[PDB]
């Protein structure tokens, strides 16, 4: 896998591929690999597919409580926290999950990673699986807070292209979410083949390969 | 975890068109030593169902007195438990299979392997298998260890499928099975020559053979055998 | 893989099945098994494929300059001898495992071969995967002056059952027939009872279906005059 | 494996198995473990089937040369020429090997060669997988110059005794007696040693 | 790790009638790296054709090399090789490295110019050949290349028709395969022409 | 060592090359020259194993240096790569193989076009229009897809590789200690003292 | 040492329709290169209008599926006897399955049914319990000789329309249950001829409206 | 070690060799292996020391109880309750058991439970290092109902082979006597034995 | 993490911790604070495996936090010491013990004093003029040995401090993305916003 996120000035930007691996087999074409966990936060899935899964699941499971008790929605700090706590009573029992859980709360919008050793970090723009390496090069060479929507929406997409291309164990297609302070915006499924050819025509890039 | 120490050797089975067949050497091998010439590995349960087990004799006798405890326990309070409610195979193989899963699952196994062949109440023939990681499954014939390697392809030449057991007698069925243990003693280096031989039917019932011996065996030709190669003397 | 030998009255018949395997995937349906090492010395091999072929050749090679230089036909011994020699100085890295048979002026006969270097004498062996399905017929079935007819049979029946019941076994059943004084018959596809059924459906495309980019004329010729 | 070798009044009989297994398989019931290396010069296998019969070819060879040359061999030059192998290969073989011969100077001689490539003189001599489980009858009931008939009988009910208790030893006994008078092959099947 | 999955890369041929068609993909990669979509694993010398999957040095090591014997070989017979005599050729030249082999999957593709008659072969690493009528596969993606070929394949297909068969193939093969792809590369062989054609696919 | 970079652009091929030296927990130093010119219009740079790079390195500038001589001619940059790939092919069944990377950035005087080749220990060659070896690609190779083209300018092509070398020195955990750059082109090897 | 766990082969193919969805596995039972049974049922009715098949180690399988009917007895008993949904299904075998996370049920399960619009659903699910539903699954021993295949001629991929070159797809096209079952009973006789682990018989599992149908077929026994 | 349990016409009789060893070295040549866990039912024990020195002490103590509520116990509950521990503690026991007691309603009766706890009712049996070297003599010189000099010769002459091939035994060869007259303790020294 | 230093000065105690957090072989984040206010003059800088750190750092913080408000008084930087030693000598011989090793600055305002402990995983406590852990020292004591003085002034140890950072940039292969430096002293805990 690649998954990237990042702040800017409208929100947070949130891109996937959907490629799954068992080894050099390609078991699926296209997976899900970001949850939504309510209307205003979103997580974001690499490593082992079931432990992304159950407790992202049981995450939101434990957000839909805290609103019920409290009357409100729980912040981004908040949830990310839960979450590496969880991560924290496994300790060393061999599960692999990496996350960023994106939203928008009071303090504005909120972007934090965490992983399965417990880490826990905010920040502006994270990238994590196999590809995010290529998908940190896009981004952090085209990144400003200055972003608009329609260009913002593009980065995140090309920036998995990126990792797509290059990465073996990414591709497939990119699914793209917009974070708002009045929720979250599905932006679609873009497959990467007709994608790829697309952005080398109009864009230019890509030219070492033919077609 | 363990590891086997005193051990039996294939079981083998088969169906035919009023029941079943089960069969089994009388030894009990202590690694490549014969050490024990006396060990009964078929065991009955009821007159409707035989158990024929192989694998770690200490395990096996384990699961005899298992059975010969479910008996007693399904008598109790049960004025039908020599009739409707009597101990049916399916009953009695289901509880095995329960157990030897449970047991894989504690990573702590019965190191057997198991057939239970009977008649049910219906008239329909059972037989089924089951082993240490509790792997279940059934077919016309059923054969442990080399049986499977060696009996299973000579009594599948009789019953390949399931619309050849009722054009399957008794007689023919009896005969395939005595051949594929001859077969085994020839060829099985933790075989005997005695055995036993346990015959289900719905019409005549439980009939247990005790004190079979492997006999015709074919010798004579080894006179002629010289050398490795090239030595004529 | 399953192969067997069979000795009868005049002479003596080898048999294989046609499956060669990569792991669980098959990779030849229709597998030669049965090897010439001279025209009436048939060997059958187990085991590494390319050592029981290139072990085959290597001796059949030197077998055919023996023969040569001795103004006399080959004898089964001879490669017995020459193959578990070289087969014992590779201290069975080459994983051959063989059943050689053959018709010599010496007589019938019959012998395996192990990759380590052991050989052994019968009247009747198997090999492979398959060697215990096919004992067990061979045990049930073979008999002390066997005919030609029945040779083949008890062979093909040997085979027959580690096809059925081996999943390193399949497909089809070769045969060859070594009898004293005559020429040996080579059966290939003596028996072929694993013929796929046809298909539901036709899966050839439309043309035009693929998605091409470029189009080039590839020169195999060789350099033009004028 | 069950082998042995006994030497009597007239010469020496060697006696053995023939079974051959891979594991708990019997690749071959009716192998003949009595191989010829000189005429009357004799031996029993045991260990890797490969080292054994690779040895004894070699020392057939040996001792065919040492013939065409010399003369007849005698049973310890034969020996020898196996213990030399077996000694100087001793890291790469796995061969236990009882050797037995008959000289009209020396008579019946036996000679057993164990795994490291030691060589042992001995009036009789068991070895093999199944030679364990008839040491105390073996040594209890062997008498030196013995008849041909009582050695036989001893060579019968020891293999029998190993058979019934050893896995890896079975199918017929086989026999090589080694005399003046010349070889003679001898054999049993089951249905006559198991009843003893 | 393992030599024979480190630069990943397919290569499949099949016979029509009349004719042969052989393809490969293009990718070269090291392990999770794409580094090349332009590495052609499909050679010929003369009218045979020869392509070579597994571990990319010993691809181009065994090309020159065979390109060296091919060359010699028509010098002293004054002749083009054979495809039957250059699999003999190659299953010779790979046995005598047996205890320390090119880890390479070959795939011989070609028609005998005397005979007319249409002819492939496969080898294992160390030399076996499989001398099959309908089709052969080699790679990295080789399970998932028989799934297609045994299925999509019928005998005696016009090169036309063969072309799209074998297109298919390895098309879908490469998408299931996360090793192979990065473009590819169909030969059509019939006795006096040979079509290459580029096959445009998914670049992830 | 660590990171090698090469770009070929229209009448150019740039290679960047790190300069830091490691021993133990201590950088040796900071201003090391990862590279040989084989021929006036031939460079190698290298990165592998400690001391296999150089004494290849130095083996392969040797004989190449004894064949300009030898025919008073300058062999083509496809015709050192492929000497220098068998050597390496040659190397990796040896008893103790050489564990050394390599670009080989050449101007043909002959066709008048740059090349640059990348090849790896095992022998792997492939003619590319930039490369890597190891980890750097992984970093680099995205910003390359996007802002590559093949008539880009040598000016251009050194602004492109600064963008590079500034994403592995924000992305990497390790200290490189910068790079040195050369060009070749059809006037030969220089350095840019000033990167 | 002892190993608990162990491989059955067997492979199984779920395809969803548009008012249907199929559930098929060969019935062939193996150890190594042995066969144990050439008629062992891998595909079940659970009941609700739902099928499954739990395909690698059959003792895990046999325990999961067990597991599952009565999870959907209980789904009766507890909520009012309420039809249990084929979505509702899949996430309650995910909680199964990931009870055993730390020694897992060594199976790649999946269900077939209609969703509650009446559309035909096919779940698919890994060992540990990431699940998610599909159009298109080969599962076990022969899945990737298979998969490619069903890319191929059920979702056409790589297929375009002849005359534009490329430029135009070949449109998605709805399957009927006739055209699936043909589709099904080709991967199988492929899969049988390539893959040692699959053959002896095919059994297939039909879901509509109106039921559960089966439908056998003999596959090669060699 | 050498043990072994004889039944007979009278009753039955345990013998054993009296060496212990830890690795070449004899810890102690005058070992009492033949261990009292009733009036007339006693054991031979072989494997650990440790493991079956705690095995017979926690099967006297269970039987002193039995006896106490409900009499004198069979020689089969006294191997039953051997069996129970051997065989639910098996994965941290090495202790291979013979069983032997006298009933004047059962007379003369042996138990032999081997490694994986498992029980066999035998006429007589045998166990330890040495018992391999006799399997041979033991099957082809036991007879049913022999008297008790007759059982006595036949346990004398079976240990004295197994402690002349057998180097981990040795010593002296103890005995006991269970019959309806009582019980009675044997001893035979190396000059009697090996001159046999 | 990586690289934590402490001096005590005159009047003071300053913290410097470096700002990078690597995942695989990419560097997540360079704006990273490995520190904890337990009181309002006590700081605790830490290093360690990853998680372990801020889980243990914020159980420290959090056990602080109820003392001084049961208790309405805060602890002395030496008994604060003693109780994080004890926790972490606790968990040495633990199922899974917390690998992290921390530095505690504090300002006694009992005593008027600043305060430096250093203590490792195993539960090691030392009171220092001025301390580090892991491979820091290495570098830097030679430094800190030669120039260090009692009653320096802040701004002298911020000097000091800046020349072992310096130090530690030229010779370390790590980049550890600069240092977030702290300063305690008698009017609470602040930060050096330019370093
Ligand atoms: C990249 C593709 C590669 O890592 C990415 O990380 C994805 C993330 C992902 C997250 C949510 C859902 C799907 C994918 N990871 C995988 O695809 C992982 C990688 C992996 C395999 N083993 C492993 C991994 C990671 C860490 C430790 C160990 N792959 C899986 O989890 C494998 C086990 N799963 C499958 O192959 C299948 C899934 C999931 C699935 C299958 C197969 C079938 C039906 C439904 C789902
Ligand atoms: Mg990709
Ligand atoms: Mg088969
Ligand atoms: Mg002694
Ligand atoms: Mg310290």
């Amino acid at each position: 896998t690649t998954t990237l996120a990042f702040k800017f000035q409208h929100g947070v930007i949130v891109a996937v591929d959907s490629r799954a691996t068992a080894g050099s087999y390609i078991s699926s074409l296209r997976m899900n690999k970001v949850i939504e966990i309510n209307p205003y936060l979103l997580g974001t899935m690499s490593g082992c597919a079931a432990d992304c899964q159950y407790w992202e699941r049981l995450l939101a499971k434990e957000c839909r409580l805290y609103y019920l008790r409290n009357g409100e929605r729980i912040s981004v700090s908040a949830a990310s926290k839960l979450l590496s706590n969880m991560m924290l009573q496994y300790r060393g029992m061999g599960l692999s999950m990496g996350s960023m859980i994106c939203g928008w709360d009071k303090k504005g919008p909120g972007l934090y990673y965490v992983d399965d050793n417990g880490t826990r970090l905010s920040g502006q723009m994270f990238s994590t699986g196999s590809g995010n390496t290529y998908a940190y090069g896009v981004l952090d060479s085209n990144y400003k807070w200055d972003l608009s929507v329609e260009d913002a929406l593009y980065l995140g997409k090309r920036s998995i292209l990126a990792a797509a291309h290059r990465d073996a164990y990414s591709g497939g297609s990119v699914n793209l979410y917009h974070v708002t302070e009045d929720g979250w915006i599905y932006h679609g499924n873009h497959d990467v083949g007709e994608l790829f050819w697309k952005v080398k025509e109009e864009e230019g890039s890509f030219n070492n390969v033919i077609g | 975890t363990q590891q086997p120490i005193v051990t039996g050797t294939s079981v083998i089975s088969m169906k035919y068109d009023n029941g079943v067949i089960i069969a089994a050497d009388n030894l009990g091998s202590y690694g490549s030593l014969l050490r024990f010439n006396g060990v009964e590995r078929l065991i009955p349960v009821g007159d409707n169902t035989v158990v024929g087990i192989s694998g770690d004799i200490s395990d096996m006798q384990h699961i005899e007195r298992l059975l010969k405890d479910l008996v007693t326990e399904n008598a109790y309070d049960n004025p039908l438990a020599d009739a409707e409610e009597a101990l049916e195979p399916s009953y009695i193989f289901e509880y095995l299979a329960t157990v030897m899963y449970q047991r894989r699952s504690k990573m702590n196994p019965l190191w057997n392997a198991i057939i239970v062949a009977g008649v049910q109440s219906n008239g329909d023939q059972f037989l089924r298998y089951v082993n240490l990681l509790g792997v279940t499954y059934s077919s016309p014939t059923l054969a442990t260890g080399f049986g499977a390697h060696m009996a299973n392809p000579l009594l599948r030449k009789v019953v390949d499928r399931e619309s050849d057991i009722p054009k399957t007698t008794v007689q023919v069925a009896e005969e395939a099975i005595v051949n594929a243990m001859r077969v085994l003693y020839y060829r099985d280096a933790r075989s005997s020559r005695n055995f036993s031989l346990a015959i289900i039917d719905k019409n005549t019932g439980l009939t247990f053979k005790k004190n079979l011996q492997v006999e015709n065996m074919k010798w004579d030709f080894a006179k002629d055998i010289k050398g490795y190669g090239t030595q004529k003397i | 893989t399953t192969i067997v030998g069979v000795k009868f009255n005049n002479g003596v018949v080898i048999a294989a099945d046609t499956r060669s395997t990569q792991g669980p995937i098959v990779a030849d349906k229709n597998c030669a098994k049965l090897h010439r090492i001279s025209p009436k010395i048939w060997c059958a091999g187990a085991g590494t494929a390319a050592d029981t072929e290139a072990v085959t050749q290597l001796i059949g090679s030197n077998i055919e300059l023996h023969s040569l230089y001795t103004s006399r036909e080959p004898r089964v011994v001879s490669a017995l001898q020459m193959l578990k020699q070289h087969l014992f100085k590779y201290q069975g890295h080459i994983g051959a495992y063989l059943i050689v048979a053959g018709v010599d002026p010496t007589g019938s006969h019959l012998f395996s071969i192990h990759a380590h270097g052991s050989t052994d004498v019968g009247y009747y062996l198997s090999l492979g995967s398959g060697s215990l399905a096919a004992m067990a017929v061979l045990e049930s079935h073979w008999k002390q002056d066997l005919t030609k007819e029945e040779a083949i049979k008890l062979a093909s029946d040997a085979i027959q059952a580690g096809i059925w019941n081996d999943l390193g076994s399949g497909s089809n059943v070769d045969v060859c027939v070594m009898e004293i004084g005559k020429d040996a018959e080579y059966l290939r596809n003596y028996l072929t009872p694993n013929v796929r059924e046809e298909k539901q459906k036709s899966y050839k495309f439309p043309r035009g279906t693929t998605a091409v980019l470029k189009e080039s004329i590839v020169n195999i010729c060789d350099i033009q005059e004028e | 494996t069950s082998i042995m070798a006994v030497t009597f009044k007239d010469g020496v009989i060697l006696g053995a198995d023939s079974r051959t297994t891979t594991g708990a398989y019997i690749a071959n019931r009716v192998t003949d473990k009595l191989t010829r290396v000189h005429d009357k010069i004799w031996c029993c296998r045991s260990g890797s089937a490969a080292d054994t019969q690779a040895i004894a070819d070699i020392v057939q060879y040996h001792l065919e040369l040492y013939t065409s040359q010399y003369g007849t061999p005698s049973t310890e030059t034969a020996a020898s020429v196996f213990k030399e192998l077996c000694y100087e290969n001793k890291d790469n073989l796995t061969a236990g090997i009882i050797v037995a011969g008959y000289d009209d100077k020396n008579k019946g001689e036996v000679y057993t060669i164990p795994l490291g490539g030691s060589v042992h003189k001995l009036p009789y001599a068991i070895a093999g997988s199944g030679s364990t489980f008839i040491y105390g009858y073996c040594d209890k009931n062997f008498r030196e110059n013995m008849s041909k008939e009582e050695t036989v009988d001893f060579i019968k009910h020891s293999l029998s005794q190993a058979i019934k208790w050893d896995g890896s030893s079975g199918g017929v006994i086989r026999m090589v007696v080694l005399t003046a008078a010349g070889v003679e092959r001898l054999i049993f099947y089951p249905d006559e040693y198991e009843q003893l | 790790s393992d030599p024979s999955s480190i630069n990943g890369g397919i290569v499949v041929a099949m016979t029509g009638k009349d004719c042969v068609a052989i393809a490969c993909d293009l990718r070269l990669g090291s392990q999770s790296l794409g580094v090349s979509n332009k590495f052609e694993k499909i050679f010929h010398y003369g009218h045979v054709f020869l392509g070579i999957t597994g571990l990319a040095t010993d691809v181009t090591t065994l090309n020159e090399m065979f390109r060296y014997k091919t060359n010699l070989y028509k010098l002293k017979e004054e002749r083009a090789i054979e495809p039957e005599t250059f699999t003999q050729l190659v299953s010779s030249s790979l046995y005598e490295r047996r205890f320390g082999p090119y880890f390479v999957g070959p795939v011989v593709a070609g028609i005998n110019s005397k005979s007319g008659k249409p002819f492939i072969a496969g080898f294992d690493l160390i030399g076996c050949i499989d001398e099959a009528k309908d089709f052969i596969v080699s790679g990295t993606a080789s399970d998932q290349l028989f799934g297609m070929c045994e299925s999509l394949y019928e005998p005696n297909l016009e090169p036309e028709d063969l072309f799209e068969t074998i297109s298919q193939a390895l098309l879908n093969a490469a998408d299931r395969d996360a090793l192979s792809g990065w473009g590819a590369v169909v030969y059509i062989i019939k006795k006096d022409e040979v079509v290459k054609r580029y096959l445009k696919m998914r670049q992830d | 060592m660590d990171i090698i970079l090469g770009i070929r652009v229209q009448d150019s091929v740039i290679l960047a090359s790190s300069k830091a030296v490691t021993r133990g927990i201590s950088v040796l130093k900071d201003s090391d020259d990862k590279t040989r010119q084989l021929s006036p219009h031939t460079l190698m740079s290298f990165a592998g194993e400690a001391g296999d790079t150089v004494q290849f390195a130095e083996y392969i500038q040797a004989n190449i240096q004894l064949y300009s001589i030898r025919e008073d001619y300058e062999l083509s940059p496809q015709a050192v790569s492929s000497f220098v790939r068998q050597e390496l092919a040659k190397s990796i069944r040896s008893r103790r193989p050489y564990q050394v990377n390599v670009l080989i950035g050449g101007y043909d005087k002959k066709k008048n076009k740059p090349e640059l080749y990348q090849i790896d220990y095992l022998g792997t060659k492939v003619e590319l229009p930039y490369g890597a070896h190891g980890y750097s690609g992984f970093y680099t190779f995205s910003l390359l897809d996007h802002h590559y083209r093949p008539d880009m300018t040598t000016e251009e092509g050194l602004d492109l590789l600064k963008l590079c070398v500034q994403e592995l020195e924000k992305r990497m955990p390790m200290d490189f200690k910068g790079v040195i750059v050369k060009i070749v082109d059809k006037d030969g090897i220089r350095q840019v003292d000033d990167f | 040492q002892f190993n608990p766990y162990g491989d059955n082969g067997g492979t199984i193919l779920g395809i969803a329709g548009e008012d249907f969805a199929v559930l098929a596995g060969d019935t062939r039972n193996i150890t190594d290169y042995s066969i144990n049974s050439r008629y062992e049922p891998k595909v079940f009715d659970c009941g609700d209008n739902i099928v499954m098949s739990a395909n690698g180690f059959a003792a895990d399988g046999d325990a999961l599926v067990k597991r599952f009917k009565n999870s959907v007895k209980w789904y009766h008993f507890d909520h009012n006897d309420k039809k249990l949904s084929i979505n509702s299904a899949a996430r309650n075998i995910q909680h199964l399955l990931y009870s055993r996370r730390f020694f897992p049920y060594y199976v790649y399960n999946i269900i077939a049914g209609l969703d509650e619009d009446g559309k035909g659903a096919v779940y698919s699910f890994d060992p540990v319990g990431s699940y998610q539903r599909e159009q298109c699954r080969a599962g076990g021993a022969a899945a990737s000789l298979i998969m490619p295949f069903l890319d191929n001629q059920v979702n056409f991929k790589n297929q375009y329309e002849p005359g534009t070159n490329g430029k135009v797809k070949k449109p998605l096209k709805y399957l009927s249950v006739e055209e699936v079952i043909k589709l099904v009973r080709d991967s199988f006789t492929s899969a049988t001829e390539r893959h040692i682990q699959v053959g002896d018989g095919l059994e297939i599992l039909i879901v509509t409206k109106d039921g559960v149908r089966k439908e056998f077929y003999e596959l090669k026994r060699d």
